[PDB]
């Protein structure tokens, strides 16, 4: 649609075979017979290598199109399972701490309920 | 065999004929039923933030 | 001694010292990160810890404000809170291994309840008619502020392509007649 | 075997040198495309950083069956995904029940202490 | 050794209506081929 040299629409795109690139059949033409090379890679490249069958195509539209619009549905799903796993990896981690220092506190407040009710039970004795 | 038959194999239409209050398989069909319009709001914002601009360059 | 302009920056900084101290100590869990109000539940789960589920539904009624809020006499805590935490992390390779061994069996019962599942059936079609509400309305908007922008350029784009199944039906008889 | 993004056999496996993970190429670049970072250790990597790194074809059975095979299983993904998603909004709920009960209890400590303090005075006269 | 493609603003079809059709036209238009 565009021409890599100059920049405009080429009205007689020619492709070369050395690095694969539409050029303008005018500009690589005057490209070519300045030096014997392609303007990318600066390989060399003769006016004979650029180049401007009988099944007949139709525009690529919304089967391999198709195929390929299915690989973004999965491959983005799979993204979609790591910020899930990501995340869980994070609230068990914390849930683990917390469970434990809830299994560690649970000891002490049975413990004070005993010593603040004993303390009570002995001072109301005497 | 299938173009000399003129007969197509049928794809599944179940996700369209859920209904509410029925068994266990037709739970899995409408929490599929929510993930399919996820993925559909998904899609339609994708091409809102394109906007015609991408219709316009194909 | 002439202050200018310092006890009103005095004033702001002590008014940004208290400040700190009331949004630290309000609460542990609704300032760090993420409730429908139920006294009924508080009721019925009476009959647990026995005393801290009491102690901790009513924090929880408290935190968030059928509902009715009576104390926030409860959170100058924050010297309190301090000497509290320090005490109970006294009395708490080990220990590391017997939490990952209970996470993994927690892990194994929360995988095991999902599986049963895949009453309860009545809530997930009315979030799905919710959501069938909410998505189908916003890809309808969506839908038809595209196809008045993209029906106009599909025409654009569909008859252009029977251009195409023309210009290749002119191309093969001139072919053969070449 | 795997890789740990998606879990798949991977097709073009790349590794990052950041942290000992082979990815795959497409993923690794969608991630890397969002956020510089590596999405195991958050390392800071690039996709310069990458260096790209068994196929066995699967050969299923002895056609319009193989369509309603590939419904099934876009169908079953679909509910595989959706229960991982309401397992972790959950859990995180469940912790959150457990962070107010924990903040709680140890504010029912300064009034049973109290309580034992108010004793040891007592006790003493 | 890029292509646009304007996917339809009704994009479940993809599984059902546009996969159906794409291995029906495969098909006929074979099938019609051998007959030429």
């Amino acid at each position: 649609m565009l021409c890599a040299i100059s920049g405009k629409v080429p009205r007689r795109p020619v492709l070369s075979p050395k690095s694969r690139t539409i050029f303008e059949k005018s500009l690589l033409e005057q490209y070519v017979k300045d030096t014997g090379n392609d303007p990318i890679t600066n390989e060399p490249l003769s006016i004979e290598e650029i180049v401007e069958s009988a099944q007949q195509a139709s525009l690529t539209e919304s089967i391999p199109n198709l195929l390929t619009s299915l690989q973004n549905e999965w491959d983005a799903i799979m993204l979609e399972n790591f910020k899930l796993r990501s995340t869980l990896d994070s609230l068990t981690k914390k849930l683990s701490t917390v469970m434990y220092e809830r299994d560690a506190a649970k000891l002490v407040a049975a413990q004070l309920l005993m010593e603040k009710n004993e303390d009570s039970k002995d001072l109301p004795k005497s | 065999a299938l173009y000399t038959e003129y007969l197509k194999q049928r794809n599944n239409k179940k996700r369209r004929t859920p209904d509410f209050n029925d068994d266990d398989d037709t739970l899995f069909l409408e929490e599929y039923r929510r993930k399919y319009p996820r993925i559909d709001t998904s899609r339609y914002i994708p091409n809102e933030s394109s906007e015609v601009s991408l219709l316009g360059i194909v | 001694l002439t202050p200018k302009e310092l006890l009103p920056h005095d004033s702001g900084q002590e008014d940004n010292e208290r400040s700190n101290i009331k949004s630290g100590k309000q609460l542990k869990s609704r300032i760090r990160k993420f409730f429908a109000s139920l006294p009924s539940p508080k009721n019925d789960f009476e009959i647990l810890s026995e005393d801290e589920k009491e102690e901790d539904a009513e924090i929880a009624e408290y935190e968030k404000e059928e509902d009715n809020f009576i104390e926030p006499p409860s959170q100058d805590a924050p010297r309190v809170s301090l000497v509290a935490v320090p005490l109970a992390y006294s009395t708490l390779k080990n220990n590391p291994q017997s939490a990952i061994d209970n996470k993994y069996n927690l892990l194994v019962a929360n995988a095991i309840n999902k599986e049963p599942h895949m009453e309860s059936r009545m809530q997930h079609i009315t979030q799905g008619r919710t959501s069938m509400k909410i998505q189908f309305k916003t890809a309808m908007p969506p839908t038809e502020v595209l196809l008045e922008s993209i029906q106009s350029k599909v025409e654009s784009i569909e008859q252009l392509q029977r251009k195409l199944q023309h210009v290749q039906p002119l191309e093969q008889q001139n072919n053969e007649m070449c």
